[PDB]
């Protein structure tokens, strides 16, 4: 349950609050709505192209040594 | 003048008064129990210069009078009378 | 009758004390402190009843 | 205004119209001795001095505050608060700064009980708002101050690292004395906790059955701020908020595995194994180059950290929050900064600029501070080198009677003993200095501490009295 944000610094940190345990004082699935699910399938597409031997066209990327190129050139 | 405060707390814990300090209310009763160091010159002698205090805060401080820092002191010279008994 | 000395057991406690304030005192100072000091830069204006001159 | 408007129309021109406007119209014998009679009688001419008086009085002060334009507590910080005073002298005053010029009125209209009796139902009407946000922010932590009011507001109008502020102008006593800073402090924490437990469970407002202490509403400021009643009022308003608080905490968070959690990273607490694991896993890097080279190459340290937290528990919510850095200043160099200690007499090895830290979430960092998480960091530090410096006389003993090298008998009964005899004597001593000051400082300071503040949760009663006994705990171990 614990959403982590992670930071390119290393930093990270909860996502928000820190909710109790159930907590209690007095006295149904979570499903994921339209802009959840296509959210989901480009997480899904984006994961798989932001992949090391993916990523390709960009200087976000970072080179292989011995070669000097990007992997996905390589390969 | 810093092992007589252990020496203090061990002989409290070696005699009758350990049932006040290992009480679990009472304990603030013997919290109060202090050495003081007299000042009778160079020469001397731990002996006639050790005595025993009892340092009492409000609401005590009020109702009894122990050596009071403008007082006669009668605990301080009594004590000295029967120390060296 | 005599100059006598302050208790001892409250004069070590004291010192005991002391050294732990003084640590927490620069812990923190290290912090940028818990507490500072403050002027109020800039004060309301009501949609209702807005000005712009004079 | 409301009050001097509403005199105004329902006294001072009911008056004049009904009496002295019929007695100029219909009342023969009427006349301008008369009229100043009828005036005194009623007391209206009493009552509108007293309100001019009042006008006169904050006039001086808003000319005083306009002119005075030349100007510029501990306790703040002996407790785990992030607030700040707020020393600001606004151009009007407000709130407290305007109730204390009425209790002033009546203190010097003491005697003349018509004028006490119109000045105390003055400040009852008056106050009744103030009194209305004191008691939301004493009963619920809320605080609706829309002109800038109250004793104490949020800053920043993500947004959970909220600063408090205390302006000291609208104060409702000088603060000055102890008992006035404490009951002051007490009315901040009490709404302070009581926000946060309102925070915590997304709700808007606490229900009045959350607990066997409830409050009533202040229906009479005056006798509120009369004497110790206020003391009172805060008091039990305090006890409410510290009981719903630890109820939460202890209950919804499980506080007590938190701080299980926390001792088991930093101080080594019933965790011996895992900083074991830690050191064979990364014994090499922690010696290499004595610094961090040329930014080197210590990502691969972070890339087996993040491992090793891959299979950690999931429901350790302080391990997956645990963040392995390399600072740049030795541990005793970091020691410096607070006790009297001195800096080495060259780059020495990695493991004395190695740390930790956890960013707590909200809102466990109400209770767990950064004060106490940077003692919880240095500790975890020296605690670290420690056991480091004895794995590697683990692993020394471990090379000196595996390696066929040394067990060898021979070296001319002579080379034997001036070597092999004085490095197994001296390691031995080595062996027996390290684990005896680790044995010390783990069983006769770290666990001292962990079994008192494992006393102090065994039914408290005060948020802060948990929080002192924690920075109590770790400052004696950090004054060891």
């Amino acid at each position: 349950q614990f959403d982590l944000i992670r930071l390119n610094n290393g930093t990270i940190e909860l996502n928000g609050i820190l909710t109790p345990k159930a907590e209690v004082l007095t006295k149904i699935e979570k499903t994921l709505n339209i802009d959840e699910l296509e959210s989901v399938h480009n997480t899904f597409l984006t994961n798989i192209l932001s992949h090391k031997l993916f990523a390709t066209n960009t200087s976000e990327i970072s080179v292989g040594d011995y070669s000097g190129q990007p992997y996905p050139t390589s390969l | 003048n810093y092992k007589l405060t252990r020496v203090l707390q061990e002989a409290v814990q070696l005699s009758s008064l350990r049932h006040l300090m290992n009480s679990p209310r009472n304990s603030s009763v013997i919290n109060g129990l202090d050495a003081r160091v007299l000042d009778l010159g160079h020469g001397s002698v731990g002996w006639d210069v050790f005595t025993l205090d009892y340092i009492l805060y409000p609401p005590l401080s009020l109702v009894l009078n122990v050596n009071r820092p403008f007082g006669r002191k009668e605990y301080l010279r009594i004590f000295n009378f029967l120390w060296r008994f | 009758d005599v100059p006598m000395s302050q208790p001892l057991k409250e004069q070590e406690v004291r010192e005991h004390q002391m050294k732990k304030e003084r640590f927490d005192r620069a812990l923190e100072s290290k912090l940028l402190g818990k507490r500072h000091i403050t002027y109020a830069n800039s004060d309301i204006s009501n949609k209702e009843l807005y000005i712009n001159e004079i | 205004a409301y009050e001097i408007r509403r005199f105004l129309e329902d006294v001072y021109l009911k008056t004049l119209v009904e009496r002295l406007e019929r007695d100029f119209n219909k009342v023969p014998n009427f006349s301008i001795r008369e009229l100043e009679q009828i005036i005194n009688e009623t007391e209206v001419n009493k009552q509108m001095e007293l309100l001019y008086n009042i006008y006169e009085e904050i006039f001086r002060e808003i000319e005083e505050r306009r002119t005075n334009q030349s100007s510029q507590n501990e306790s703040s910080l002996h407790l785990r608060l992030m607030v700040a005073f707020d020393t600001t002298v606004y151009p009007v005053p407000k709130g407290g700064a305007i109730l204390k010029i009425f209790q002033q009125k009546i203190l010097e209209n003491l005697g003349d009980r018509s004028s006490v009796m119109f000045l105390k139902k003055l400040l009852n009407n008056i106050s009744q708002d103030y009194c209305t946000m004191l008691y939301e922010w004493l009963t619920q932590g809320i605080l609706n101050d829309p002109y800038q009011e109250f004793m104490t507001y949020d800053d920043l109008e993500r947004a959970w690292d909220t600063q408090y502020f205390i302006r000291k102008d609208v104060l409702l006593r000088d603060c000055d004395s102890e008992e006035d800073k404490n009951l002051l402090f007490k009315m901040l924490r009490t709404g302070i906790l009581l926000k946060v437990v309102r925070a915590s469970l997304q709700i808007p407002t606490i229900p009045s059955n959350s607990s066997d202490i409830t409050i009533q509403e202040i229906n009479d400021f005056a006798d509120l701020m009369e004497g110790s009643n206020l003391e009172l009022y805060v008091d039990k308003c305090y006890s409410r908020a510290n009981e719903i608080f630890l109820k939460l905490f202890f209950q919804g968070y499980d506080l007590i595995n938190v701080l299980k959690h926390l001792q088991q990273i930093f101080l080594g607490y019933q965790s011996g194994h895992n900083v074991l694991k830690f050191l064979t896993k990364n014994m090499g890097e922690l010696t290499k180059h004595y610094r961090n080279d040329n930014n080197a190459n210590y990502d691969k340290l972070l890339q087996n950290f993040e491992l090793e937290r891959q299979s950690e528990n999931p429901n350790n919510l302080m391990r997956q929050l645990l963040m392995i850095q390399f600072d740049t200043e030795t541990l005793p160099q970091v020691l410096s900064h607070y006790l009297q200690i001195y800096p080495e007499v060259t780059p020495k090895s990695a493991i004395y600029h190695l740390k930790f830290d956890i960013n707590i979430p909200y809102p466990l960092n109400i209770i767990i501070s950064r004060t106490c998480m940077i003692k919880y960091q240095i500790i975890l530090r020296y605690q670290l080198v420690l056991q480091y410096h004895s794995r590697l006389l683990d692993e020394t003993w471990m090379d000196l009677n595996k390696t066929p090298s040394w067990k060898y008998r021979g070296y001319s009964h002579t080379v034997k003993r001036r070597i092999v005899r004085a490095t197994r004597v001296l390691h031995a001593k080595m062996n027996h200095f390290i684990k005896t000051i680790m044995e010390y400082f783990n069983q006769n300071v770290i666990d001292k501490e962990v079994y008192s503040l494992e006393k102090c949760y065994r039914n408290p009663t005060l948020a802060v009295a948990i929080q002192n006994e924690l920075e109590g705990g770790l400052t004696n171990i950090m004054t060891n």
